[PDB]
């Protein structure tokens, strides 16, 4: 005589809160995270070549400054400079240091 | 959402449904059963992966810029450079929010859309050989043993092979 | 370190599987733009109505 | 808008409506009335709110910027200055047009969108016992005093109780 | 798209029917007949022609700005010179890309709608006397001629003229 068919969707335990036009929290079955927020706090030597400006600025590599002697005629995609570089030679001063260094 | 159907008519969901997003719940003679509907299923995955391509697509690719962390005191060009990149930070932090609200608010109503089609069409194949619960179920006035049942699943039934039988126990038995 | 990323920033490699970031907006590579959120989630599910 | 109901198939609105949003207008044995359906009325107006509050939120609090008026002429740098704030208030007043276009697009849907889900709601309601006569109005083919309309109205109006008389009247009397 | 209509329920498009965007193809004593609705049409085509307005709006129309080329290698102001404009061009690049996303979606869902519109409509009409056949075709279950049909189509058509005779057929002759 008669027989029941109904029609329905899916639904999860625990959802995930979403933002929309409409609504501060709404909650959905998914959801996926848009924003990289976390590093590992290294950086890696690969793709780009990094060169590691150990106790040196670009610039005492630039002028030869003894110790940083190590670095001529050296090539990179990313130069590292340390907080903790220093100058270790005759007292010099740069007129637009920015430039040079850029 | 503008539907009606999820969260709407379609009282809850089916915690118990994995197989699919959208599905069938049937009660006949031979007893209970369900199965998920991989085509409208597919329809609402295929859609949202869709957006989730264009979003997260092709990064931003940049090499040398300009300084965006000061050691001493300048004014005015660092005054100008601070803002270029705070003005810019400003600018890419509201269409990230906007672009997020807008999809989401989509999804949900392309969900719902999706639900609300696989009713219609199911609605439009049991012809008049059916009521409709209110609830998202559909009463058929008809024997459906599961062979039966399946065919309405499938896209296959006949309306016209029960709808005497239907119009029967529909109009005053 | 000795490893592989695209991504370069004073805090250290970052992935770019996403596309925006929130680590620094000081970035050298094939990165994710930078923006003030720590999270946006996009929704990749209809609505859930738990029974 | 997208649905129908508004500015479509409801030829126009209740100037006189004053307790609700959307609502119920019958005609029956004992006269005729109206009564606001706050629910729907509610579910326009906290979606509305929602917006509302997203769009005015939270303050640019800037503090020392960059000079954007200039007494002297100086080139260069004045020359960026400018640009750099030109092409600023360029983004941002294309942001607030679009935004203000896209969420006025979908207020006007999505209050289209309640009007047509009170519609079919209390279309499933009525079951047999009514038809529609395109306009919004349902001819109710069975007596239907006040305590009737009133249950349609409040949800809880049982079709059996009034299946045959319905039947009966709407299937050549 | 959000409705179902095309690329849907009507399982393709009349590549003959160049009158109009909608239209009626119907089969009935006197033979065979085509005729674009052109009230549904214009409104569709007036709506994607108020987005197109909007969009191929007016100009920038800037005058004198900053250097985007250069011949000598400068840093500092020169580097910050060409990150603002980098940075904009990026910005409207993504403004772009997404307007045209978004209308594009919209135009598909609201052509969607304008069809699904003159379904629901033509549906309306018809009362009693006619069944859905679920390919966007209404089976009717009564004599009717070409001035019949016209009726239909011009939205004059009444359905208590043909009624007794549509339910007779209709419900096992
Ligand atoms: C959530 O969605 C994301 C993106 O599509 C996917 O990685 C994951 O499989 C989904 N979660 C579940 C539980 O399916
Ligand atoms: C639909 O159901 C009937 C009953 O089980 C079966 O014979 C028919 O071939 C099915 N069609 C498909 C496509 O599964
Ligand atoms: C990254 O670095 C800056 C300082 O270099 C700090 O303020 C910020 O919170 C750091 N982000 C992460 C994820 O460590
Ligand atoms: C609905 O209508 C009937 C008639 O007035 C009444 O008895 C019933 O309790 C009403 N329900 C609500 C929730 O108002
Ligand atoms: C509708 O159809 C009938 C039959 O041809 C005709 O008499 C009637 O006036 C038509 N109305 C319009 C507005 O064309």
């Amino acid at each position: 005589s008669t027989a029941t068919l109904c029609l329905g969707h899916h639904a999860v335990p625990n959802g995930t809160l979403v933002k929309t036009i409409t609504d501060d929290q709404i909650e959905v079955t998914n959801a996926t995270e848009l924003v990289q927020s976390s590093s590992t706090g290294k950086i890696c030597n690969n793709p780009h070549r990094i060169l590691d400006g150990i106790d040196c600025t670009l610039i005492d590599a630039l002028l030869g400054d003894p110790h940083c002697d190590v670095f001529q005629n050296e090539t990179w995609d990313l130069f590292v400079e340390r907080s903790k570089a220093f100058s270790n030679c005759y007292p010099y001063d740069v007129p637009d240091y920015a430039s040079l260094r850029s | 959402g503008l539907f009606g159907a999820i969260a709407g008519f379609i009282e809850n969901g089916w915690e118990g449904m994995i197989d699919g997003w959208y599905g069938f719940r049937h009660q006949n003679s031979e007893g209970t059963g369900q199965a998920a509907d991989l085509k409208s299923t597919q329809a609402a995955i295929d859609q949202i992966n869709g957006k989730l391509n264009r979003v997260i697509e092709k990064t931003n690719e940049k090499f040398h810029q300009i300084e965006k962390e000061f050691s001493e005191v300048e004014g005015r060009i660092q005054d100008l450079e601070k803002y270029v990149e705070d003005t810019k930070i400003d600018l890419w932090s509201y269409n990230a929010e906007l672009l997020v609200a807008l999809e989401n608010q989509h999804t949900i109503d392309l969900t719902d859309s999706e639900m609300n089609k696989l009713f219609e069409k199911t609605r439009r194949q049991l012809r008049e050989n059916a009521e409709e619960m209110g609830n998202g179920c559909f009463k058929i006035y008809h024997k459906c043993d599961n062979a039966c049942i399946e065919s309405i699943r499938n896209g296959t039934y006949d309306h016209d092979v029960y709808r005497d039988e239907a119009l029967n126990n529909r109009f005053q038995i | 370190d000795t490893c592989i990323s695209e991504c370069i920033t004073p805090n250290g490699s970052i992935p770019n599987d996403k596309p925006f970031q929130n680590v620094n907006k000081i970035t050298y590579g094939a990165c994710p733009k930078y923006v003030k959120q720590n999270t946006l989630k996009l929704a990749t599910g209809m609505r859930n109505v738990p029974e």
